């Protein structure tokens, strides 16, 4: 929890402070506006404020910590995730053996929903019947590609 | 019945690793009785972990953590678990010219064909992992082989 | 030891090292495995299938077959720690199927020979073995018998050696019929009692001068029996001397028990000393005219009563060897004749007929009377007068005549048989005088061939008189083993709870010749005039009927499975016997003026007859009494030479053959006894090797003591005290007591190889705890990493610093 720790909570300081051109540290209405603009996205109202609802109300950063307090849980880092996956994968990246993996997630361990199952196939780095890993650790904080 | 604080903390520990890797649900597989007590530290024979529980395929029964600590404990009452005295009398018996030397095709074939068998694969690890050879033809020390398989695959 | 299982030598005594781990290796179970009785093949290979009551279910080995026997019937098998095992002393179950089985699969893998107790028994190869070579005798030469492997050399070296140890005269007794190399045998221990002579590191060799012999006392001491083609029916001593150190210095032979009767009666298949029919025959016409005879064996009842010849069998050549022998042993072509035409007269003695008148007898001839007359050399008138009439005394001298015709054809009889007798001594005296190039004797080694033990369909006075002087033999070894079992105990301060065991013997023996036993029984019957084979066997019943043990009675057989009067215990088993005849067979009254006649004329009939009216059974108990006097004299060594098979078929084996000369032997009376005692003694350390691990403990192997690691691996299994003692160097067992230990162990064994191998699973389940516990860390991480992945990809604002910081 805490664990929005500094590199989680100073990444989370520009942030706040880029959505800005400030009403004293307030990402707004405005700031967001202004934002998904310079994003090149869709902005609607409604919308745009069912992201306030969020936090009680005024969002500063104190409570820009807090709102992401939901991100904390899980979290663990970037390189952590990475030797986790390291483990089942014996044959030196290109990855895991896609059944493994199946009877890895799906019925060995804290097991996965037929429904969480696919929640990941959709999506995934695949070939070979073989899946990719520093694909996956990617995708999960996110740089893209 | 006495397992005490500590000893259930510890029969715990274990338990949870199996329930973890089939499936944190509270239940380890029958199949898997063996194999946890070897990790509470004990040596159990096939007939041993028959007579107390132990299924042999997976899907047949499944055991709580309660129930498998009175299998650990009646398990732990018996005492001819096995010392080196009884280790040694038994290599000795195949040692022919008397040195504490054994053709280890025949420790081996002891430790393939007779006894509940163990696979060619089992032999050929416990082997390596214990840093065992033979020379020339001065087979293999039948001593060094008992000291380290009872030292554990974590020595220090 | 001494004893590479390679020097190619040994192929036929030892069985090499992978050989015998091979032997020794085979499958076993205590539980089932067993002896079984075979119609067939005396006792077989066996499994026990169910039990349920007296009645055992049971699957064989090499047939397989599902049989009933009996609870008392299933043998407890010895396992193979046991197998081509050497000296069957050491068996750990010691029954009959056991002792089958040892000499059997010994005899199977070529050899020969096995020791039981002091006796050292050995099969009839039929074919050379090399056995008997000058390195090996050096291979033995001196080594006291562990040292070794089983072989008839042991037994010689060690008898030698005694004879030096102890200063004291040595015996071997050996037996065995027909096919068993008695023979060979004892001609190889002749031998080598020679080449040892040469031993101190410095015309005829002894076997020759002595085998030179052998076909002139064959002659007139073998013949053919129902169930032997050549049997001597005497028993003769090879007496080899020795100096003090051990040097050869001569040699001479005494003779025993000579079998009289045989010279005037015959049984179906049977027939008179080989002789007769040997003198009558072509490369000696001449001499048939001599001596005053038709080459026609029939025609004499002194000969014809049985058989006329053997089957496989050529008189001829032997009346032909028999004499070339008779020079070569050195004597006068003159001797040669008087020994023959002496011969001759007891066929003639014969012929000899009687007529009588009231109670006095007359000649009814007299032709025949001046044959035997002359032959003899002596005044016929004075013959005819001195046995149809005779004068005896008091002071004065009356005329003995009695004489009725049931007399005079017994004396006759009589003489012929004197006769026989003398000449046979004679005969003997020679040889020892061809032998006696000496010089000065000390010692001596001497064999003893005797009959043996016989039991056949009809046993009747002669089976009887031999099996009565076994039975005297055969305590005499009881008397032995006692005797060394008892020092042997106290050597280990044993504790010795028994009586000699030449005792049990002793019954029967007594129930023989004991005041008023069967034959004093028979004796004073015989001077009954109107006694009868039946008068004789009331007295029999009458005085030991319901009274003694030993002494039984069959019970009517098949018509002419002949009648059985009463049977006797023999160490050997129960012999039946037939009553019939006795009272004839037993008079051989003396007649004094027959012999002072007889004291005239032709110089052998000189030296012969120069040198009350008695009986063949008195004789008997003098001879036997002194064979005894002699063999009591002397420290024994037994060697049991054994016929494997009626057909000459090596390596083959007859269960019931053997076994039969098993119980005469003595061989298995010695189980009998061993059984009771101790049998199996072993050193503390080949325990300490054996069993240790039935209780293993922390204490260094080497530092241990093998007394204290036997006592407290006997404790823990509880086993009774009574089965076993401690003596200062081994301890005694009983019997299956190493059965037991034997079976507990490979138990144990298989038990701690499975626990070893439940320390390697658990060597290895171990180490990949430490992987899984490492997994799970993982796993965990990816489970908790992906779920919240799944959620957050749809947190607008989720997106947005993930937008919102590349673009910091
Ligand atoms: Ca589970």
């Amino acid at each position: 929890r805490v664990k929005l720790s500094q590199r989680q909570m100073q990444e989370l300081k520009e942030a706040f402070t880029m959505i800005d051109q400030d009403r004293d540290g307030f990402i707004g209405m405005e700031d967001l506006k202004d934002m998904f603009s310079s994003l090149g996205r869709v902005p609607p109202d409604d919308e745009l404020n069912a992201m306030l609802k969020e936090c009680p109300g005024q969002l500063n950063f104190t409570a820009f910590l807090t709102l992401f307090g939901e991100k904390v849980s899980g979290t663990d880092p970037e390189d952590a995730l990475r030797n986790a996956f390291s483990m089942f994968d014996e044959d030196g990246q290109g990855f895991i053996p896609e059944d493994y993996l199946k009877d890895l997630l799906e019925n060995m361990g804290d097991n996965f929903s037929k429904e969480e199952i696919k929640n990941v196939w959709k999506d995934a780095p695949l070939k070979n019947k073989q899946f990719n890993y520093n694909k996956m650790v990617d995708i999960k904080g996110k740089a893209e590609d | 019945s006495q397992l005490t604080k500590d000893e259930i903390e510890e029969v715990r520990e274990v338990f949870d690793l199996f329930d973890f890797w089939d499936g944190r649900d509270g239940d380890v597989d029958a199949a898997k009785v063996g194999d946890l007590l070897r990790c509470l530290g004990m040596n159990p024979t096939e007939a041993q972990v028959h007579q107390h529980g132990g299924t042999k395929k997976m899907g047949e029964k499944a055991y709580k953590l309660e129930e498998i600590l009175p299998i650990y404990e009646e398990m732990s009452s018996k005492d001819t678990g096995t010392a080196a005295d009884e280790f040694m009398e038994a290599f000795k018996t195949f040692d022919r010219e008397g040195q504490g030397l054994i053709s280890s095709a025949e420790i081996r074939n002891v430790l393939k064909m007779l006894g509940e068998r163990i696979t060619e694969d089992q032999c050929n690890d416990i082997f390596t992992f214990c840093d065992i050879r033979e020379d020339i033809d001065g087979n293999i020390k039948y001593e060094d082989l008992m000291k380290k398989v009872m030292a554990g695959p974590f020595p220090d | 030891m001494t004893m590479d299982f390679s020097d190619p030598d040994m192929e036929f005594l030892c069985l090499t090292r992978q050989k015998l781990m091979e032997a020794t290796s085979i499958p076993f179970d205590g539980k089932k495995n067993c002896w079984v009785p075979d119609p067939d093949f005396g006792f077989v290979g066996a499994e026990i299938q169910s039990t349920k009551g007296d009645e055992v279910t049971v699957k064989t080995d090499k047939t397989q077959e599902t049989r009933v026997v009996k609870k008392d019937d299933i043998g407890q098998r010895n396992p193979p720690k046991f197998e081509m095992n050497m000296d069957m002393a050491n068996l750990t179950f010691l029954n009959e199927a056991s002792i089958l089985h040892n000499l059997r699969s010994r005899y199977e893998s070529g050899f020969i020979y096995t020791y039981s107790g002091l006796f050292c028994i050995a099969i009839n190869p039929y074919r050379r073995l090399p056995i008997y070579t000058q390195g090996l005798v050096d291979k033995y030469r001196g080594k006291r018998r562990a040292e070794m492997p089983p072989h008839l050399f042991s037994i010689a070296d060690n008898a030698y050696q005694y004879m030096l140890q102890d200063r004291e005269n040595q015996s071997m007794l050996i037996t065995g019929e027909s096919g068993a190399g008695k023979t060979e045998n004892t001609k190889k221990v002749i031998q080598y009692f020679a080449l040892v002579a040469a031993s101190l590191a410095g015309k005829g060799t002894l076997e020759d001068q002595i085998v030179q012999c052998n076909p002139v006392l064959e002659a007139y001491g073998n013949a053919k029996t129902t169930r032997n083609n050549n049997s001597s029916r005497f028993g003769k001593f090879i007496r080899i001397h020795f100096g003090t150190q051990g040097k050869i210095a001569g040699a001479d032979i005494e003779t025993y028990l000579l079998e009289k009767s045989r010279v005037t009666y015959q049984q179906s298949a049977e027939r008179n000393y080989h002789i007769f029919y040997q003198l009558l025959s072509p490369a000696f016409p001449e001499n048939i005219e001599k001596i005053l005879a038709v080459p026609d064996p029939g025609l004499y009842g002194f000969i014809n009563q049985g058989t006329l010849t053997v089957d496989g069998i050529d008189d001829e050549e032997e009346m032909g060897l028999t004499d070339t022998a008779f020079d070569v042993l050195g004597f006068t072509d003159e001797e040669k004749l008087s020994m023959y035409k002496c011969t001759g007269c007891i066929l003639h003695l014969g012929e000899m007929k009687w007529k009588q008148r009231g109670e006095q007898a007359e000649a009814d001839g007299t032709a025949e009377a001046e044959k035997v007359a002359f032959l003899l050399g002596v005044n016929a008138g004075d013959l005819l007068k001195c046995l149809l009439k005779p004068k005896i005394k008091v002071g004065t001298e009356y005329v003995t005549q009695g004489r009725n015709k049931d007399q005079v054809t017994n004396s006759i009889a009589a003489l012929a048989k004197s006769l026989y007798d003398r000449m046979f001594n004679w005969l003997v005296r020679r040889v020892n005088q061809t032998l006696d190039t000496k010089a000065k004797r000390q010692f001596f080694i001497g064999v003893l061939d005797i009959a043996g033990f016989e039991i056949f369909d009809f046993n009747s006075f002669e089976q009887l008189c031999i099996n009565y002087t076994n039975e005297r033999l055969q305590q005499f070894f009881n008397h032995h083993m006692f005797v060394l079992e008892q020092e042997e105990y106290k050597k280990e301060g044993i504790v010795w709870e028994f009586i000699d065991f030449g005792l049990d013997l002793q019954a029967c023996i007594e129930l023989i010749e004991k005041p008023m036993g069967i034959l004093s029984i028979l004796e004073e019957e015989c001077m009954f005039p109107k006694a009868s084979d039946t008068s004789f066997k009331n007295k029999l019943y009458d005085n030991h009927l319901g009274k003694n043990p030993m002494f039984g009675k069959p019970k009517p057989p098949k018509a002419g499975c002949a009648e059985a009067h009463f049977c006797l215990h023999h160490y050997a088993g129960s012999v039946s016997y037939s009553i019939a005849g006795w009272l004839d067979k037993n008079k051989d009254p003396i007649n004094e003026n027959v012999v002072e006649l007889l004291q005239n004329s032709k110089e052998p009939i000189v030296k012969m007859l120069f040198t009350a009216f008695q009986t063949i059974s008195s004789v008997h108990k003098e001879s036997l009494n002194k064979l005894m006097k002699n063999l009591y004299s002397t420290h024994p060594h037994f060697v049991r030479c054994i016929i494997p098979n009626e057909l000459k078929t090596p390596g083959l084996i007859d269960a019931a053959l053997v076994l039969h000369q098993l119980r005469c032997n003595g061989v298995l009376e010695g189980i009998r006894i061993c059984r009771k005692g101790f049998p199996n003694r072993i050193i503390y350390s080949e325990f300490k090797q054996r069993y240790s691990i039935l209780a293993p403990n922390a204490v260094p192997s080497g530092f241990a003591d093998g007394k204290v690691v036997t006592d407290k691996a006997l404790s823990a299994l509880q086993l009774d005290p009574n089965e076993y003692r401690l003596g200062n160097t081994k301890v005694f067992f009983k019997a299956g007591v190493l059965g037991m230990l034997e079976d507990m162990r490979d138990e144990r064994l298989s038990k701690i190889i499975s626990m070893f191998q439940a320390h390697i699973r658990g060597y290895l389940m171990r180490k990949a705890y430490k992987k899984l516990q490492d997994q799970r860390i993982g796993l965990t991480l990816i489970q908790r990493n992906v779920r919240k992945w799944l959620v957050l990809r749809n947190w607008e604002w989720w997106r947005l610093f993930n937008k919102v910081k590349p673009l910091l």
